[PDB]
């Protein structure tokens, strides 16, 4: 769970060779929905971000 | 604890840059950030370990076990 | 005789709308709302309708 309330748990999981990827590499750690933003409106989080 | 081994984003190994990383804050006065930039992390996922590793493993190591 | 007779009528609350969505029996826009959440604190507002051109009543999620 983030600082915000967003509880959650591991769906399953990627090494980096198929987990996306931007130009610099930097590969992230975790990837969550988008629609878990406007329901619960926790516009903090993306600010912490 | 330690600092980490092998930033867990990258894989670069850092550890070697940790006391380094100290020096350049104890005599040579230097902003940090400019510290890590002439400390050679120009990715930033590799940056945000040495920027917010603890290290309580002296606070440990101020105990007297046998 | 008249002040009685205008205190004799009572309460005439008159539900402020808009024009975005269609009525679920009539289908024109006259459509008016409210806001209030039932449930437990997972999901957000109910979203209640009230349609004013003939009266009706509908819910969005
Ligand atoms: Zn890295
Ligand atoms: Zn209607």
């Amino acid at each position: 769970a983030s600082r915000h309330g967003q509880k959650g748990t591991i769906g399953i999981t990627y090494r980096r060779e198929d987990m996306p990827f931007t130009a610099e590499g930097i590969v992230p750690d975790l990837i969550i929905n988008p629609h878990a933003i406007p329901s619960r409106m926790t516009v903090a989080h993306l600010i912490e971000c | 604890m330690i600092v980490p081994v092998r930033c867990f984003s990258c894989g670069k190994v850092v550890g070697d840059k940790w006391e380094s990383y100290l020096n350049l804050l104890q005599e040579d006065e230097l902003d940090e950030g400019t510290a890590l930039s002439r400390l050679g992390l120009k990715r930033y996922c590799c940056r945000r370990m040495i920027l917010t590793h603890v290290d309580l493993i002296e606070k440990f190591l101020r105990y007297n076990p046998l | 005789a008249k002040q009685n007779l205008y205190n004799a009528q009572g309460a005439t609350i008159e539900r402020s709308v808009t024009d975005r969505f269609t009525c679920g029996k009539c289908k024109e826009k006259k459509v008016s709302y409210y806001q209030l959440q039932t449930r437990s604190a997972d999901e957000p507002l109910t979203t209640f309708c009230t349609c004013e051109a003939c009266g009706n009543r509908w819910k969005f999620s």
